[PDB]
């Protein structure tokens, strides 16, 4: 006989709500994988790519890359998350260096041509070009730095020519002893091996939002519906709630608001700039009032 | 308590639904065991001290 | 000459909206009471070192600065930030810029002596059309406009804030947060900058100071707006109110 | 609770120097992580006895 | 009883594997031994992941 506590009445979500930017244009991946001249990793490009609907699905199944290998991200949810800017750095590399782009690594380039942050969100993209880059006789377009005086902080482009002491003696342009300049190309033959053919490498840099997103998988949006306990996803940000008005000034810069515990507390609708509050929909501990079942089963 | 919702415990995020949505199972749920750990021991502390 | 920074150099962290909260964040910061160096533009435009990331702030009541210059060289030899602001269009270049004797925007305007060169470049931005002061005026400044310019991982990120003011001899006392206006992805060594100013001398001042990594306690109030700050690293007390996170101490 | 100081908790080594002066960061942390858990567990021990 | 210098062979682009356990390659250059032993041999190449 008496009163326990036996479980949690949670109510559920009866629609789901998906909200996206309503853009009608898609991402420009065509023209960076396949493009006419890669820049050299010395002087590596960066395309910034925004203001479109992306689709990556099509890169992932797409059995034509050698490698395809993402950090922070999932392959398979590319399709859901959505970005304020993605931006690709676009460079031929050789093949048996391709282990060395990545955070966490060391070496002569992951030091002096191309570092990466050791938190960096992203997906590392490569393919061989050897019918495309290699060249009879060679291929020198090429140019990897061997000499810096220091090491690359990530994402630093040091497009310097600065003729490099090996020693004390002063060069000012001379190739001798102690005086070395530090670029160096490859030769990149047909016939030459695996290891030491091209490959065309592309780092996709993922900014998790944190402002206006713009570059959004290829979810269609539905309509939202106020005052009840829904399963909604703004932006990408998933959760389950009650979507109310709300009379928070957000600035136009702000586009979340998070409570002490870091949930999402508001959210602005990314297709009309109103702040949505987000409570979470009721919920509370189930107790059982009962006599002893020695003396009735009723509760 | 409530703040200790705020800590990543070694995660990618204290979010848990940033976590699920990004990364598909198999790593996702390492990354959710740590968030697990760190928070059923923010409440053991809590009651041994109540 | 020197002043003491009075409640200045405070930006939001990040773009989430809170309210009613004090929220406790470490990033680069300008810490209170400070020294920050007065420069004057009558009867200059001098080089400053770049590190960690700087604050700069300027009182105008004719727009005399009007832009500025980031590298390590600054001689073409490596790549360098320039921002110009030509009463017009606001114009962002990443260029390797063989720059002037002496850089300025002189006046209307009919000179434009900045640089001789731009050969090698990676990145160009034109903002929208407007008009901007352009005649040498005298007077009590009306709008203090302050700045942070840092640099992290290849991010250059500008913060401002633009408030009327009344005030000529030095800063006003009062308290007002930074809000976040530019992110721009350049990737560039900078060690050193420069500020350009209009010459016709000129009658405006600015102030430069210097970031820190310091922890700050933040106070947004009802309205999401930071209302008032502690200086984590300023003094015991600070200290006392970061451990209790609160501005009341018992 | 000094005598803890000398358990390794499953790292290589129980000092801290020790791990920080002959690893990188990538497997360092996971190895500091390790020693971490087991000496904020042994305070939490001797807190809750005290 | 030597000064060994381990940056060489490891930044030397001729290796066909490189592979360290307890130390890290690159704070070789700070750590030192009381003595170090090099076994020499050939395997055929399948048999270097044995
Ligand atoms: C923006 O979203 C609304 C939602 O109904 C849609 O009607 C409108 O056409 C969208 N804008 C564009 C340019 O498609
Ligand atoms: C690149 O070209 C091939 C064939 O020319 C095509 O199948 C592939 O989808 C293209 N890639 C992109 C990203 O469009
Ligand atoms: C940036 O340039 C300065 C020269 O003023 C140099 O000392 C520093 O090492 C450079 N940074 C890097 C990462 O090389
Ligand atoms: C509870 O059940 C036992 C066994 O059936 C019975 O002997 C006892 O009297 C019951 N208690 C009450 C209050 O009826
Ligand atoms: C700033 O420095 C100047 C000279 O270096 C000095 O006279 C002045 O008192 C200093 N102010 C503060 C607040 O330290
Ligand atoms: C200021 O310089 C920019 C640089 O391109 C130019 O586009 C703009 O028209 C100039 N404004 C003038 C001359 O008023
Ligand atoms: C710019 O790139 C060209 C490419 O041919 C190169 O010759 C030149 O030296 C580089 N630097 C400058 C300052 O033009
Ligand atoms: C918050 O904004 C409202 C807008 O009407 C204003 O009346 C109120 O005074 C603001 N809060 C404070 C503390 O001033």
């Amino acid at each position: 006989k008496g009163i326990y506590q036996t479980s949690n009445f949670r109510v559920q979500p009866t629609e789901s709500i998906v909200r996206f930017p309503n853009i009608t244009n898609l991402c420009p991946f065509g023209e960076v994988f396949n493009a006419t001249r890669f820049a050299s990793v010395y002087a590596w490009n960066r395309k910034r790519i925004s203001n479109c609907v992306a689709d990556y699905s099509v890169l992932y199944n797409s059995a034509s890359f050698s490698t395809f290998k993402c950090y922070g991200v999932s392959p398979t949810k590319l399709n859901d998350l959505c970005f304020t800017n993605v931006y690709a750095d676009s460079f031929v590399i050789r093949g048996d260096e391709v282990r060395q782009i990545a955070p966490g690594q060391t070496g002569k380039i992951a030091d002096y041509n191309y570092k990466l942050p050791d938190d960096f969100t992203g997906c590392v993209i490569a393919w061989n070009s050897n019918n495309l880059d290699s060249k009879v006789g060679g291929n020198y377009n090429y140019l990897y730095r061997l000499f810096r005086k220091s090491n690359l902080k990530p994402f630093e482009r040091d497009i310097s020519t600065e003729i490099y002491q090996a020693g004390s003696t002063p060069c000012n342009g001379v190739e001798g002893f102690n005086c070395y300049f530090p670029l160096q190309s490859y030769g990149f033959q047909p016939t030459n091996g695996v290891g030491y053919q091209p490959y065309r490498v592309v780092v996709l840099s993922f900014e998790l939002l944190h402002a206006p997103a713009t570059v959004c998988g290829p979810k269609k949006s539905t309509n939202l519906v106020k005052n009840k306990c829904v399963n909604f996803n703004f932006n990408g940000l998933t959760g389950t709630g009650v979507l109310t008005e709300s009379n928070k000034k957000f600035l136009p810069f702000q586009q979340f608001g998070r409570d002490i515990a870091d949930t999402t507390d508001a959210v602005r609708d990314p297709q009309t700039l109103e702040i949505l509050d987000i409570t979470p929909c009721s919920f509370g501990g189930v107790s059982v009032i009962t006599p002893g079942t020695n003396t009735s089963n009723q509760v | 308590l409530v703040k200790q919702l705020s800590s990543n415990f070694g995660a990618i995020s204290s979010v848990l639904n940033d976590i699920l949505s990004r990364l598909d199972k198999v790593e996702a749920e390492v990354q959710i065991d740590r968030l697990i750990t760190g928070r059923l021991q923010s409440l053991q502390t809590y009651v041994t001290q109540q | 000459a020197y002043t003491n920074s009075f409640t200045r150099g405070v930006y939001y962290p990040d773009k989430v909206f809170r309210s009613s909260v004090l929220h406790s964040t470490q990033d680069l910061f300008l810490p209170f009471f400070s020294n920050v160096t007065w420069f004057h533009a009558i009867h200059d435009n001098p080089v400053l070192p770049f590190n960690d990331g700087v604050y700069f702030a300027s009182t105008e009541k004719s727009n005399i600065i009007r832009g500025w210059i980031f590298g390590t060289t600054l001689d073409s030899k490596t790549q360098s930030l320039l921002i110009v602001n030509n009463a017009t269009n606001v114009v962002i270049k990443v260029c390797e810029f063989q720059f002037c004797n002496d850089p300025f925007l002189g006046v209307m305007e009919s000179e434009f002596r900045v640089y001789s060169s731009a050969n090698n470049c990676t990145f160009e931005y034109v903002s929208q059309p407007f008009l901007m002061d352009l005649e040498g005026k005298q007077g009590n400044f009306k709008n203090l406009r302050e700045f942070v310019f840092k640099n992290i991982d290849g991010y250059f990120k500008i913060y401002s804030k633009h408030t009327p003011i009344n005030l000529v001899r030095d800063l006003p006392q009062g308290f007002s947060a930074l809000e976040p206006l530019v992110d721009l992805p350049i990737g560039i060594n900078i060690t050193r900058f420069q500020t350009l100013l209009a010459l016709h001398a000129g009658a405006a001042a600015y102030y430069v100071g210097y970031l820190q990594p310091r922890t700050f306690l933040l106070k947004y109030n009802e309205n999401g707006t930071i209302t008032d700050a502690v200086d984590c690293a300023l003094d015991p007390l600070s200290e006392t109110k970061c451990t209790l996170k609160s501005f009341t101490v018992e």
